[PDB]
């Protein structure tokens, strides 16, 4: 497992990144939050053990997992709807087309964490680390998150809440074509002073 | 592999070793 | 520890509803994986999949030549009305830090022990002086030296250093296939350490570095042309290219992000801004509710 | 035990504050046997594009709530490959596994009766008039009891019980889970104008707070699934 | 021998005069296998409400026409349960049966040549500029060969019996039949994007009669049946 | 399926005069190919053919060399007042399309599934500038990097991208023999196809092209000269030649006979008269009944 | 399970919100082997007096906590007979067990990730100068993150799990157990130059309280035990 | 065949391969 910056946003600096703030919400079914499966491309999973290493490589297949911790008190209580849509369409922006995909409902409680596998659904052996994101060959789909009742939480708790992604490669994990990595770079010989 | 040198260090590349224990790393827990 | 050529395969599932078995939950804090399986998050099919795992193997990964080093000196005469020195050579400290994708590849892992394999590459022009024919690139005899540490350097092109009696060295030509040699494993310790936190020196001084390794003192190439000066003008750039072998890695590294920007150490200035930068590694969205690359229809 | 996992088809629910699964008179939905069968014609059953959790719309759990009810088929026959299913098929037979959310607070007290009624005829107050097509086919939206103390009919909440029920009292429990059968006198049934199942979620015990927990927006989530669904008269669809 | 029945689900089609049934390189179409499949998630089988025969519009048969094209998936994406899984679904496969009818006097003389191209990319002519969305993507309207002599391509109608092809000749035949099977690299593929099947019906010798029997109004009726049909990666409708 | 390395024999066959056997009479509206054997059609005598098929089999027919690039750059220095950027280099993106012998060999099939071998032949010259000694061809050393796609590319002859750390690069010389390697077969699915009905996106608009296969995103061959520029120019061309091996082939295909216009489509204007236009690929004969190379005595 | 104990030596410490014991790379500190060993001279190998819990300093966990690294051996290299076995030797090998103690309130909400690094080189920011023995070595106080996101490094904290790792997540624990073996290229170290283990304690989701529950003071304290200690190259202290 | 190299697809040619099935395009016909 390693982090995902959900929170890849202007106004989060650092650690704000690694966390998605949660709220009691006065709307029901609302989106929480989305995540890019664009390995390739800049997105949350770039910064990933998966995402590093899976980029010295151009083609890959199997399933993933994301685990989603929550981290809040132990009297906020929850219910999240976490949806993986394979690709086709727009990512879903309402929960009532979310739920028609892979998802699994999470209950917060003792255990803090919940695991969403992306199951490997693909018309090709592999897919492609591609600088076009939309190409049948490259993109994954979506992964949504919904409010499934609420959060609650006691007045002598904090409303706000956080929640850490991590997302890892299962035993179906596979990694091909080998490539240099885009993500470090040189302009000149590294010198012996800066 | 193949060598054509004396010294073992000399030969070519050991690609033969599949073994995987990701458990080092995944579950590294005393209890299961 | 079990083979694994091929991934897993997967297995069918039916519908479950039982209690007391709740495989899609599970506890991050115990510092372990999530556990769960494809099979009992969602009803999956027979798969036997025959995909390959030999293209991850460390080995492979690691094992690709890569260069190490370029350097390039006038090949001339540097005699003047003052100094008879000639110096048509250059010597380099052995390090695979100068140039960041081997770098970054091996700063992946804490230890690294792997007999390397060397190949150099030379390459001549012709200096594009005030008046000169290019009248072909000449068939040098190089001479690349292997010094190690403690050992007299040379000089000069003319140096007697250069009689490599002990030390190895490997003539080759311009026009011949690049040089070859594969050096072994050479850490007074049982692994390379790509990083070290500490001091190399028993004293306490601001000139005890951190973060050299004194196990990774590793060495000198000197690099000579053999043939003597020409009339004319030559820029000889030698380019080295080094392959891992057998290698044997430990204790996998969070991956570098920031760039490098030196050899001696790990420090970073980081980006303007992201992708990359010390605020902003991963480039940004408007909101955590945005597709950069929503399918629009 | 208290945790407990629905894996069905792509879906997968979790709850961790579970009362136990009820099912409705001891049933588990089975497919029609063949020695039980009308239809002549060969039955299509999905399996996975169909039996599979499909979540509606929340409700709102006021202090003042009477109650909600949702209708089976009706609920579903328009989500997914469910409800055009029923609309290409003139038939329809499948079981139902209802899911009932609700959390709050330690500190929030509340109790729900989550029953699932058979054949659910609707009575209403004051009127000698049958109820109307639109006042009882609402689908994915759902009805609200006028009155839940009678069950919207001339019977007792008091003696609803009978029914496969479970409660959401949130000192214990937080989601409850109904598995039912395929219940009707018929091996099948054109789900467009008939339900079999009426679920009605309905606060015995109004949700209350102490000081700084009053007016805690909770809501209800409803979630269901089909279970061995199968359908007859392949057709256009209406 | 001529005289055919195809039952398939509800469908049933029955033909007196028919040449014979075109297997296309002798393969009948099959399920996936388990150790050729890739998507690890559950595939739905309907096996009723998809195999079955979907005819579509039929084409006025000129004494200049130039010929006709449908494209598989794509004729069928939108008729029938077929069309509700392939848009509720990212994945599919499935094999197709193509009937083709045409009939005719005694008296009346013609030929096509009815054929099934796989990965059918159409070249257009005059232009650099590949074809659009549009100009491919007809749906059950099909398409027509602006250069039959050429199968809208810089290939050539003479060389198009390597293709799986049948002809009806109105002496001998007025139905052609041929088997499709799961033709592509990839055990699926997103229908919606791309073809691997394009069914040609060109007439080679022109549709003539004598004295009276000319200008008779004589349609061209595709029939096609998708065939072990399969869906996977069930998500929202596309 | 029977082996047959050798052609079939001929059998002897009589008179014959039959009711109820029409060996030459058949019916083409069934979709098959016409059974009638020599023997049947007429009398026929024993013939024992030794005659091979070994060089019409897919393998030999496909299993040979062909150009499929041929690219060149002017090898000088491309630093101006303004720009240092450094030129002498190309990039081509990988297809079998550019040259119509092989792309319409490969075209006779649907689906290939092949590993490929590439060499790579360079040749120099001396450009004809106003004032140029011809003063030999140097030995100059090249650098062919595959650069798979996703990866970055090099914009210069001094990139650093030119590591190949990860990426594969071939180094040879002018002089050397010509560069080969083996390319496995890459494609995400189970053959190279050479036609796709469909395009290559999710999305609808017109920037997604028809024809364009996704599983054919074939990557990137970089090659540049490694010497630095010498003080005159050169002409740099390569020809990269392909060839299948283990060639497995699958729904032959309508030839194709207009002439291709492009490489990303199957578009075609045609010739202005026959041979290969398109309302007349056969040229002309004056009659049905005309012989144009009629034996005359 | 939850509950554990940890007896080494004189000391015992007790949890009662524990989420597991963390094994280094599924490692458990051992003693030299003899066919390991390098240095001939006898290594004395107190047991009891080295093998035991040290407890340092606590820090104040803020809401605006950049993080805490504590260095090994480094920061027990004062400590108790540990510590004047390292002095009065030149050589040193030991692993470790670090509990890491954080409690709050079911009110409370915060995440620590408690991170075992092997030869975490701190490289720094905005300077080509390497870091100072000063800002280095510090002891039983140990140092604080500039950059946690950064892990004081060109790396990342996302990809911080490499490492061996354990959460305090108010809501499920309140300790963290590492064991941390031996790590390194050497059988032995010079205790006082080189450090093989970084302990570092990030916090990734800010403690925070509501009405009332804000600004409790949270301290975080640390309990280091070394494992299987031995010393060489006896001589004077240093 | 010939090969000097560990991997499989380096080898030369696969020539050897005479099978013929000309039915699957001459007589691809259900019925006989």
């Amino acid at each position: 497992e390693s982090m995902m910056e959900i929170n890849n946003v202007n106004d989060a600096s650092g650690v704000e990144r690694l966390r998605v703030q949660i709220s009691a919400q006065s709307d029901m079914d609302q989106l929480l939050f989305n995540i890019p499966l664009d390995i390739q491309l800049e997105g949350p999973l770039r910064n990933t053990l998966l995402g590093n290493i899976s980029r010295y490589y151009t083609h890959w297949s199997g399933s993933l997992e994301m685990t989603f911790m929550f981290c809040g008190s132990f009297m906020t209580t929850g219910k999240l709807i976490i949806c993986y849509t394979p690709p086709g369409g727009s990512s879903p922006t309402d929960r009532m087309q979310a739920m028609l995909a892979t998802h699994v409902v999470w209950d917060f409680g003792l255990q803090s964490s919940i695991t969403i596998i992306i199951p490997w659904i693909s018309g090709s052996h592999y897919r492609m680390f591609n600088t076009d994101a939309k190409a049948i060959n490259a993109n994954v789909g979506y992964v949504t998150c919904f409010m499934q009742t609420n959060l609650v939480a006691p007045v002598g708790a904090a409303d706000q809440c956080y929640i850490v992604g991590m997302v890892a490669a299962k035993k179906d994990f596979n990694l091909r074509l080998m490539r240099d990595s885009p993500d470090i770079g040189q302009s000149a010989i590294l010198p012996e002073q800066a | 592999q193949i060598n054509f040198y004396k010294d073992s260090y000399a030969a070519s590349a050991s690609k033969q070793d599949f073994s995987q224990d990701p458990s080092k790393f995944t579950e590294p827990v005393a209890e299961a | 520890g079990e083979i694994v050529k091929t991934v897993a395969n997967t297995v069918e599932s039916e519908i479950k509803a039982e209690l007391g078995v709740i495989p899609s939950l599970n506890a991050v804090e115990t510092g372990a994986t999530s556990n769960t399986e494809p099979e009992e998050a969602i009803q999956t099919r027979t798969v036997i999949n025959m995909h390959g795992t030999a293209e991850c193997l460390v080995e492979n990964f690691l094992g690709r030549s890569a260069l190490v080093c370029m350097r390039s000196f006038e090949y001339k005469n540097h005699s003047t009305s003052t100094s008879s020195i000639q110096k048509n050579f250059f010597i380099w400290t052995l390090n695979t830090r100068e140039l960041v994708q081997i770098r970054r590849k091996m700063e992946l892992f804490t230890y690294l022990r792997f007999d390397t394999e060397i190949t150099i590459v030379p390459t001549l022009r012709l200096f594009s002086s005030s008046n000169v024919s290019f009248s072909g690139l000449p068939n040098l005899t190089l001479q690349a030296m292997y010094v190690p540490t403690g050992a007299r350097k040379p000089s000069s092109q003319d140096s007697f250093e250069w009689q490599s009696a002990c030390n190895p060295s490997v003539f080759f030509k311009i026009n011949d296939p690049p040089a070859r040699l594969t050096i072994p494993f050479m850490s007074i310790n049982s692994a390379y350490a790509n990083f070290y936190d500490g001091f190399a020196g028993f004293e306490k001084k601001a000139t005890v570095l951190y973060g050299i390794n004194p196990a990774n003192t590793m060495g000198n190439l000197c690099l000579r042309v053999v043939n003597s000066y020409q009339p004319v003008q030559y820029t000889l750039t030698v380019r080295v290219y080094m392959k891992p072998k057998h290698i044997k890695a430990w204790a996998p590294r969070a991956p570098r992000t920031m760039p490098y920007t030196n050899i001696l150490n790990n420090n970073y200035a980081g980006r303007s801004a992201a992708p990359n930068a010390p605020t902003a590694i991963v480039s940004h969205r408007s909101t955590i509710k945005t597709m950069p690359n929503d399918i629009n229809l | 035990d208290r945790v407990l996992q629905l894996k069905l088809g792509n879906s997968s629910i979790v709850t961790q504050e579970a009362a136990n699964i009820c099912c409705a008179y001891g049933e588990w939905p089975t497919y029609l046997p063949d020695n039980e069968a009308v239809a002549i014609d060969k039955p299509t059953q999905p399996e996975t594009s169909t039996d599979r959790f499909y979540t509606l719309k929340s409700k709102k759990w006021e202090s003042n709530s009477t109650g909600w009810w949702w209708k089976l088929p009706d609920a579903l026959n328009q989500i997914g490959m469910f409800g055009q299913n029923v609309q290409y098929h003139y038939l329809y037979r499948s079981g139902f596994l209802c899911h009932v959310q609700c959390n709050a607070t330690k500190f929030h007290q509340g109790t729900l009766l989550i029953v699932a009624i058979p054949e659910h005829q609707i009575g209403k107050k004051g009127t000698g008039t049958s109820a109307s097509f639109a006042e009882v086919m609402k689908g994915a939206e759902g009805g609200v009891f006028e009155q839940p103390y009678l069950l919207d009919d001339g019977t007792s909440l008091a003696c609803a019980l009978v029914y496969p029920h479970q409660w959401i009292n949130l000192r214990t429990n937080n989601s409850a889970t109904i598995v039912l059968p395929w219940m009707n006198s018929a091996p099948m049934d054109f789900a467009l104008r008939h339900n079999n199942w009426t679920l009605a979620v309905i606060p015995v015990c109004p949700l209350a707070g102490g000081t700084g927990n009053t007016n805690t927006y909770v809501p209800i989530t409803i979630s269901i699934a089909p279970m061995c669904a199968e359908y007859n008269g392949l057709r256009n669809a209406i």
